[PDB]
C-alpha cells in the first residue's frame, strides 16, 4: 500500500533561506498530496493540499508543485516561525510520510561535559544511576559511549535530548547509566567519553569509585 | 466556532479496550467524512481510521484491523472508536479530524483533513502510580568543573507523567534545562533538571528543586548541596 518517504530527515536554515523537502510515494499519487506543519505540543496544520492550492491564510511564501510521484514543498523565506516539522500525506490511503524537522542554523559549539556519581541516599535504594551531561552545544549530533573499568565498554544506557534554545539555539544531553549496587561496587573507573565535530579529540570525563 | 473535541483516553493495561469519543459541532455534521489519527510521544503522525458521510466505506490503518472499529451516528453528531486488545504500541494521543472531502472528477473526493482535534491521550501500561524519588545530582564535577558549575536533581520512578521540576520555588530559571522524560527498560519514568550556576557563587547560595506529582499527590523540595570534590 502507498508508501511515502521524505527528505531531508533534518535541516538546519537560518531565516531567509528558500528550503525545498521533497515527498516520494511509491505508487502514482496524481495529485492527491497535501502538507502539514506542526511545531512539538501543537496540532498539525494544513499548509498546501492537491499538490498546489494553500488553505486560506497560509502566507504566500510556501508552495507546492508535483507530480504524481514526486512531490516538493518550498518556503521563499524562512521567518522565525516556519521551524518546525513538516509531513506530507496522500488521499488514495492516507498515510503520512515521515517528517522534515527543521532547525535553525548556528555555529560550532562543542558541549560542556559534567559527570555525576550515585549518590549515597541513591545507592541505599540498592541501584546507581551515573549521569553525563553534555551541555550546550550545535549540531544536534554528538555521541556519548560509557567505560567501567579498564574498557568494558557498557551497551545499556538511555539518552534525553532538550529541544533546541530559544536565545542561543544550541542543544543539551543527558545519558544515564544504571546499575545495581552489586555491580556498581564490582567496578572502579567510570567514564563518559563525548565525540562531537566541534571537539578535535573525544572528552572522557570519569571518577573512580569511593575517593570521590 | 467549528469544534471537534474528543474524550474517552486514559490509562489501560495492555490487551484490554477502550471506547473513545468525539463530539463535533458548528458544521453540517452529515457530509463529510470524519477521519482518527494518532501520533505517538516523539514519533509522528499515523493514520488509523475513516468513515464516510453514511458510514458506506470505511477503512484501517493496516496495522489495526481486527481490534479497532470506527463507527459514526450522524443524529448525535458523534465519531466513536471502539479500541481492543490493546498493546504497548497503540499509546499516543489520538485526534479527531474531518475529511475536506469536498471533491469529484472520477470519483468524490477527501483531498485534506482541515479541522482538527486537540488529543486523547491513550496510555497502555501495566504499572501503578507511583511518586517518584529524588535525588541529588552534586552541583561539581570538579567542585566546578569546565566553568560554571553543573549541579541538579533526579526525579526517579514514577507513573505516570507528567512531573513538574522548577528551581528555587519559582525564581531560578536560567541555565535551567529540563530534559524529556525517558521511559524505563521495565516500567516507570525517569528524568532530569539541571543548572550551571557561577561556581563562584556556589558556596553562597542555596539551591531547591520541586518536583511536584500530581497524579500521586507529592510535593517534595530536595535542597541540592555539593559533596567535595
Amino acid at each position: 500500500d502507498i508508501q511515502m518517504t521524505q527528505s531531508p530527515s533534518t535541516l538546519s536554515a537560518s531565516v531567509g533561506d528558500r528550503v525545498t523537502i521533497t515527498c516520494r510515494a511509491s505508487q502514482s499519487i496524481s495529485r492527491w498530496l497535501a502538507w502539514y506543519q506542526q511545531k512539538p505540543g501543537k496540532v498539525p496544520k494544513l499548509l498546501i493540499y492537491k499538490a498546489s492550492s494553500l488553505e486560506s491564510g497560509v502566507p504566500s511564501r510556501f508552495s507546492g508543485s508535483g507530480s504524481g510521484t514526486e512531490f516538493t514543498l518550498t518556503i521563499s523565506s524562512l521567518q522565525p516561525d516556519d521551524f518546525a516539522t513538516y509531513y506530507c500525506q496522500q488521499y488514495n490511503s492516507y498515510s503520512f510520510g515521515p517528517g522534515t524537522k527543521v532547525d535553525i542554523k548556528r555555529t560550532v559549539a562543542a558541549p560542556s561535559v559534567f559527570i555525576f556519581p550515585p549518590s549515597d541516599e541513591q545507592l541505599k535504594s540498592g541501584t546507581a544511576s551515573v549521569v553525563c551531561l553534555l551541555n550546550n552545544f550545535y549540531p544536534r549530533e554528538a555521541k556519548v559511549q560509557w567505560k567501567v573499568d579498564n574498557a568494558l565498554q557498557s551497551g545499556n544506557s538511555q539518552e534525553s535530548v532538550t529541544e533546541q534554545d530559544s536565545k542561543d539555539s544550541t542543544y543539551s544531553l543527558s545519558s544515564t547509566l544504571t546499575l545495581s549496587k552489586a555491580d556498581y561496587e564490582k567496578h572502579k573507573v567510570y567514564a563518559c567519553e563525548v565525540t562531537h565535530q566541534g571537539l578535535s579529540s573525544p572528552v572522557t570525563k570519569s571518577f573512580n569509585r569511593g575517593e570521590c | 466556532e467549528v469544534q471537534l473535541v474528543e474524550s474517552g483516553g486514559g490509562l489501560v493495561q495492555p490487551g484490554r479496550s477502550l471506547r473513545l469519543s468525539c463530539a463535533a459541532s458548528g458544521f453540517t455534521f452529515n457530509d463529510y467524512a470524519m477521519h482518527w489519527v494518532r501520533q505517538a510521544p516523539g514519533k509522528g503522525l499515523e493514520w488509523v481510521s475513516g468513515i464516510s458521510w453514511d458510514s458506506s466505506s470505511i477503512g484501517y490503518a493496516d496495522s489495526v484491523k481486527g481490534r479497532f472499529t470506527i463507527s459514526r451516528d450522524n443524529a448525535k453528531n458523534s465519531l466513536y472508536l471502539q479500541m481492543n486488545s490493546l498493546r504497548a504500541e497503540d499509546m499516543a494521543l489520538y485526534y479527531c479530524v474531518k475529511g475536506r472531502d469536498y471533491y469529484d472528477s472520477g470519483g468524490y473526493f477527501t483531498v485534506a483533513f482541515d479541522i482538527w482535534g486537540q488529543g486523547t491521550m491513550v496510555t497502555v501500561s501495566s504499572a501503578s502510580t507511583k511518586g517518584p524519588s529524588v535525588f541529588p545530582l552534586a552541583p561539581s564535577s570538579k567542585s566546578t568543573s569546565g566553568g560554571t558549575a553543573a549541579l541538579g536533581c533526579l526525579v526517579k520512578d514514577y507513573f505516570p507523567e507528567p512531573v513538574t521540576v522548577s528551581w528555587n520555588s519559582g525564581a531560578l530559571t536560567s541555565g535551567v534545562h529540563t530534559f524529556p522524560a525517558v521511559l524505563q527498560s521495565s516500567g516507570l519514568y525517569s528524568l532530569s533538571s539541571v543548572v550551571t550556576v557561577p561556581s563562584s557563587s556556589l558556596g553562597t547560595q542555596t539551591y531547591i528543586c520541586n518536583v511536584n506529582h500530581k497524579p500521586s499527590n507529592t510535593k517534595v523540595d530536595k535542597k541540592v548541596e555539593p559533596k567535595s570534590c
